[PDB]
């Protein structure tokens, strides 16, 4: 019953890792009876759960998708969310896995999809309870399963072309359809 | 609210110095030595028909 995983860590999210470690350790040690280890030596995490102290045996894959989601990008505060709850998942997509787009189309894209001072991305989060990072091109979405189809099918309709002002009308009907069930 | 501005389109072959060879023959190579007389007789001649 000694288990364990490792994930590793890419460097731009090394910087923050040992920024916020300290909020990171307690909430895996405690509140998940899990025994922590970060390797630097080859800048992974690493974790064990040790057979005594353990009861849920769901703590081990709890705390990897943690890390995990910490390490795509996702601020520690949404992490933890993702630590505590059992209804949340990532789907991860691309850019040219919507429509080929390379140059500068692509860089339009992108900024289609993150709006000016982040408007158009917030809006996306705020009316489907969702937490989107959008990295380089791969775009990651954090959420219930339900609501995360929803923002992929807003940000879907924002790559292939349409302007931002039409998804934020149709943003809010979802809103409306959602908040009543 | 987006609204794209306009491509101002490229014309195709209307111009000034291409019409004037769209009819049967080149136009401008039909014309008088002296259009100012051209003009005062002809219209006289207008008004005595
Ligand atoms: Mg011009």
């Amino acid at each position: 019953k000694f288990e364990s995983r490792k994930i590793m860590v890419p460097p731009h999210r090394m910087t923050p890792l040992r920024n916020s470690w300290t909020k990171i350790y307690p909430p895996l040690v405690e509140h998940l009876k899990l025994q922590v280890r970060m390797n630097l030596k080859t800048k992974s995490v690493e974790l064990r759960t040790n057979p005594k102290f353990t009861t849920d045996p769901g703590a081990l894959q709890k705390g990897a998708d943690f890390i995990k989601a910490f390490t795509l990008g996702f601020d520690l505060d949404d992490s933890i969310a993702l630590l505590r709850l059992d209804d949340l998942y990532i789907e991860t997509f691309e850019v040219k896995d919507v429509k080929t787009l390379t140059g500068d189309h692509l860089s339009r894209a992108i900024g289609r999809i993150a709006g000016k001072d982040g408007k158009t991305k917030f809006a996306i989060e705020n009316a489907t309870r969702t937490r989107i990072v959008l990295a380089d091109s791969k775009i990651h979405i954090l959420g219930g399963f339900t609501h995360i189809r929803m923002a992929r099918e807003s940000v879907v309709s924002l790559i292939l072309g349409s302007p931002p002002g039409k998804v934020y009308g149709n943003l809010r009907t979802v809103a409306s359809r959602l908040k009543e069930r | 609210e987006q609204s794209n501005k306009q491509h101002r389109k490229a014309k195709e072959k209307n111009t000034a110095k291409k019409k004037l060879h769209t009819q049967g023959h080149n136009a401008k190579a039909f014309a008088v030595a002296a259009p100012g007389k051209m003009a005062r007789t002809m219209q006289r001649s207008s008004d005595v028909n």
